[PDB]
RNA sequence: AAUAUAUAGGGUGCGGGAGGGAACGCGGGGAAGUGAAACAUCUCAGUACCCGUAGGAGGAGAAAACAAUUGUGAUUCCGCA
RNA sequence: GCCGCAGCGAAAGCGAGUCUGAAUAGGGCGACCCACACGCGCAUACGCGCGUGUGAAUAGUGGCGUGUUCUGGACCCGAA
RNA sequence: GGGAUGAGCUGUGGGUAGGGGUGAAAGGCCAAUCAAACUCCGUGAUAGCUGGUUCUCCCCGAAAUGCAUUUAGGUGCAGC
RNA sequence: AUGCCGUGGUGUAAAGCGUGGCAGUGAGACGGCGGGGGAUAAGCUCCGUACGUCGAAAGGGAAACAGCCCAGAUCGCCGGC
RNA sequence: UACUAAAAACACAGGUCCGUGCGAAGUCGCAAGACGAUGUAUACGGACUGACGCCUGCCCGGUGCUGGAAGGUUAAGAGG
RNA sequence: UUGCACUACGAGUAAAGAUGCUCGUUACGCGCGGCAGGACGAAAAGACCCCGGGACCUUCACUACAACUUGGUAUUGAUGU
RNA sequence: UCUGAUCGUAUUGGGCAUCUAACCUCGAACCCUGAAUCGGGUUUAGGGACAGUGCCUGGCGGGUAGUUUAACUGGGGCGGUUGCCUCCUAAAAUGUAACGGAGGCGCCCAAAGGUUCCCUCAACCUGGACGGCAAUCAGGUGGCGAGUGUAAAUGCACAAGGGAGCUUGACUGCGAGACUUACAAGUCAAGCAGGGACGAAAGUCGGGAUUAGUGAUCCGGCACCCCCGAGUGGAAGGGGUG
């Protein structure tokens, strides 16, 4: 049969134009009063999946 | 991962929705109009398919990366902003 | 039975760049609690007394009236 | 005893900031001059 | 017939049904082991099994259909999407 | 029909750019050969931008082998 | 050794069926098997557990540590 | 004292680092040295050690004797140290 | 307790309590139907005690079971 | 039942209880009849303990269903007050 | 014809009582029936819009069914413990185990924050109405033995300790470069622009001397921005940013 992909990893990861894999950062959905703006700006945006998780994340997206 | 909450449940979901009604545009640069059509002429949506620069049965869109020195008369959907500037500088026109 | 057994994490304090070592601008030099070292030329303190670098150069240590200091020779 | 109050503006009523006060030392609503990004300048802020 | 109109019932005469068959079809009832590193939602699966009923095939089939300002024009089936 | 051919953005959309933002500020992601004389407002010298090339090095996709992997009993044997 | 005219023993024929029967009650008995029979089917049930896995040679060659874990004889990632 | 971090020399093939394919291991053992728990008991237990050997290392020595001492087996020889 | 336990264990005649007014209560069945019983509270089903003799004290707060409905709380339907 | 076989004993040693290793000491080769100290004798992939799985049993563990039970509406109507 | 009262008619509900015709009867008789303690039909004697049953709905429910019931542990159970912060063990970088040794935390502060200026403490000694070892005063001596909202360590007298003035930076948009790190996270940050506070200026300010005072994802809630809007215009829903 045909290879299914993981519905959780497709909603948490995506690919850029050169094949990098990006994600969003945690600790930002709630409990935001005591977190200063130096912390919510560090946790804002996207970063690249680290080089030690890039093999399991690639074989969940595909 | 052995019992801890995995990498596909620790991280938050990517934000947003997907537009169900999104209209895509296949893409030709204006520097490929120069190389494929070095003498210019009528450049339609059908002549860009056969010369191998855009796909079949899709809405086209002419963008503006390159150097256009040919005098072309290009007909396509949804021209760009820097593309109309380079086509009319070479004496051409750009209709929808 | 015992009432002991809990400790905290290790905070990895100490001198992170030694003397003569060429640093970049912004590098954390001496992470610590309190002012065990004091900031000198081209070294700013930091919130938890972290003693970073303000300009690229070489770290050198010295004494400035009893308080031992970290400086950067540009 | 220290709830989380939120500070609404006095011109646009946007809820720009969130912080904590003591309910029994400060029974009334706090008033601070804080920067409002909609107005682009420092306005007044009561609580809600 | 009881009982009156009559019916239930009984007499007689011609047709028909019944049960079997390896698979396939349609309609109805419907598991658990299992997977979820436990488990109940969920999965396994409308699977296994059972019930009714066929035919040489069966079911569906002639728009109270899609589509999106143009249009396609009964159903089934195979390939994509 | 699929993969390649342009990316960025939650999206509208814009497009060698784009998102954020008050910003011709900074970042994110993406694009971009100066090994090359020459010509240019270059010059104590390397460069800057653009031509001319000396004609620089990209590239994918389909098949068939192999190593792992996915769904199936999935290396084989065994419960209560 | 106990009962031996009794709540006796016995023959022939019959009835009760599997979360059910029957039991002067022992979880006893239901075809030498019973804290839920037997046979076929789901079915090649599953097992973080034990056992096994077959011809040759040449080069290099570990680990038994860290962190997380309904985790501690298992596993993910790093270390080698 | 050592150890550690940077730097300038000199030496050294099979060192290092970045990125891909396939792993195994995650029960360790005794001995030297520094310690905790134990009675400064254990072939006990739990840590440190660019420390060693076994694990996965045959040979010579310690009578025998995984872990101590010497030394790391490509093959052949009725040579030598 | 067939096949390591025959007993002080079960049964028992007698006792008390509770249920049952009659296609009864109870049980077997989705139901029809059946047993109870071709019986009718001196009868039938359940629970505990266990011949006989003398006796069987105090406690209704807790948890049941039976009766009650003044008050509070409380579903679908109606209202909209 | 069975890896072998021209299968001694002592003091040692070793995975800490040796026919099989060290150093000794003892013993001609093969049968037959007896005794049961050893071969950690045979028989049963320990019933105890522990770790993982199962079954069945209990309740004021959780979540469900049958049985019993309450109300509305349908079957279901008429007239007084 | 508004507020309140009372009377009457009509149309609708809820009580109670009566009726019979639905429905009910294992009360009785008769026929099908030759043989019938079955069944059905006719008639009669009763019950009666109740009961029973369908659908919806609360209750009750070990009668029955599926399951769960953690780990570390000098065997297991019993007792204790599990995350965070500081010290010692820890062998003069960093890190390091044990059911090894001691202690803290699940907050507090609208000033105990920001800034500008000013001051030096504790203890001891001498004199003084109530007044004592010790309240407030005065003078000598005193370089840190006091103090730090809160445990410990490292800091702090240049003060980060004490006091006063004005205040909200307990900011919005960012961030070159680092620490730590399996990963998830954690932590520090020069400097640039906006609009501000204090200061004559220089400058300092993205809470508190520093390190504890906390909880990933999912699913939701609210405020605002007006991005998508299942033919179209809206809306429902979804999306972003706090
Ligand atoms: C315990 O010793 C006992 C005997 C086991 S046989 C060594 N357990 C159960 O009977
Ligand atoms: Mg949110
Ligand atoms: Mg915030
Ligand atoms: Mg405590
Ligand atoms: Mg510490
Ligand atoms: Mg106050
Ligand atoms: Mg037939
Ligand atoms: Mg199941
Ligand atoms: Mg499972
Ligand atoms: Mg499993
Ligand atoms: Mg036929
Ligand atoms: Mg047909
Ligand atoms: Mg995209
Ligand atoms: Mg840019
Ligand atoms: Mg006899
Ligand atoms: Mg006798
Ligand atoms: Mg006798
Ligand atoms: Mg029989
Ligand atoms: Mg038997
Ligand atoms: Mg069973
Ligand atoms: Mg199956
Ligand atoms: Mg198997
Ligand atoms: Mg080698
Ligand atoms: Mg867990
Ligand atoms: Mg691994
Ligand atoms: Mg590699
Ligand atoms: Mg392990
Ligand atoms: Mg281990
Ligand atoms: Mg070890
Ligand atoms: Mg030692
Ligand atoms: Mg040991
Ligand atoms: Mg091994
Ligand atoms: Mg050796
Ligand atoms: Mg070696
Ligand atoms: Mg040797
Ligand atoms: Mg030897
Ligand atoms: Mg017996
Ligand atoms: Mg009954
Ligand atoms: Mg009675
Ligand atoms: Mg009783
Ligand atoms: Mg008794
Ligand atoms: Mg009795
Ligand atoms: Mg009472
Ligand atoms: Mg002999
Ligand atoms: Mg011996
Ligand atoms: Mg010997
Ligand atoms: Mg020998
Ligand atoms: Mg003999
Ligand atoms: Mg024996
Ligand atoms: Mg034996
Ligand atoms: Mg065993
Ligand atoms: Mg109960
Ligand atoms: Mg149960
Ligand atoms: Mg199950
Ligand atoms: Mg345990
Ligand atoms: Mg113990
Ligand atoms: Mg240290
Ligand atoms: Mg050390
Ligand atoms: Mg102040
Ligand atoms: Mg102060
Ligand atoms: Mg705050
Ligand atoms: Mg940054
Ligand atoms: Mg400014
Ligand atoms: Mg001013
Ligand atoms: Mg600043
Ligand atoms: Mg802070
Ligand atoms: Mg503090
Ligand atoms: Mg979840
Ligand atoms: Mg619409
Ligand atoms: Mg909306
Ligand atoms: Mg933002
Ligand atoms: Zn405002």
């Amino acid at each position: 049969p045909k290879a299914k992909t993981h519905s959780g990893a497709s909603k948490r990861f995506r690919r850029t134009g050169t094949g990098k894999i990006v994600r969003q950062k945690a600790n930002r959905r709630h409990l935001l009063e005591h977190k200063p703006s130096t912390r919510t700006r560090r946790l804002d945006g996207r970063t690249v999946v680290a080089a030690n998780d890039t093999k399991r994340v690639t074989s969940l997206l595909n | 991962e052995g019992g801890q909450m995995p990498i596909h449940m620790r991280l938050p979901k990517l934000k947003g929705f997907r537009n169900r009604f999104r209209t895509e545009y296949e893409i030709v640069n204006v520097g490929d109009i120069n190389r494929l059509f070095p003498q210019g002429g009528a450049v339609g949506v059908d002549d860009l398919v056969a010369k191998g620069a855009v796909r079949k049965n899709a809405l086209v869109k002419v963008l503006g990366d390159g150097k256009l020195t040919a005098k072309v008369d290009v007909s396509a959907h949804k021209f760009s902003g820097s593309a109309r500037a380079k086509i009319t500088a070479a004496g051409g026109s750009a209709t929808e | 039975s015992s009432r002991n057994g809990r400790d905290s994490a290790a905070q990895r304090l100490g001198v992170k760049r030694y003397g003569g070592q060429v640093v970049k601008a912004g590098e954390i030099l001496v992470r610590q609690r309190g002012t065990k070292f004091h900031p000198g030329v081209n070294v700013g303190r930091g919130g938890d007394d972290t003693l970073f670098a303000k300009t690229a150069g070489a770290v050198e240590f010295g004494i400035k009236r009893g308080r031992k200091t970290v400086s950067i020779v540009g | 005893v220290r709830p989380k109050i939120t500070l609404a503006c006095e011109v646009c009523k946007h809820r720009n900031y969130i912080t904590k006060k003591n309910r029994r030392n400060d029974p009334d609503r706090l008033e601070l001059k804080k920067f409002c990004p909609n107005c682009g300048k420092h306005q007044a802020h009561r609580e809600t």
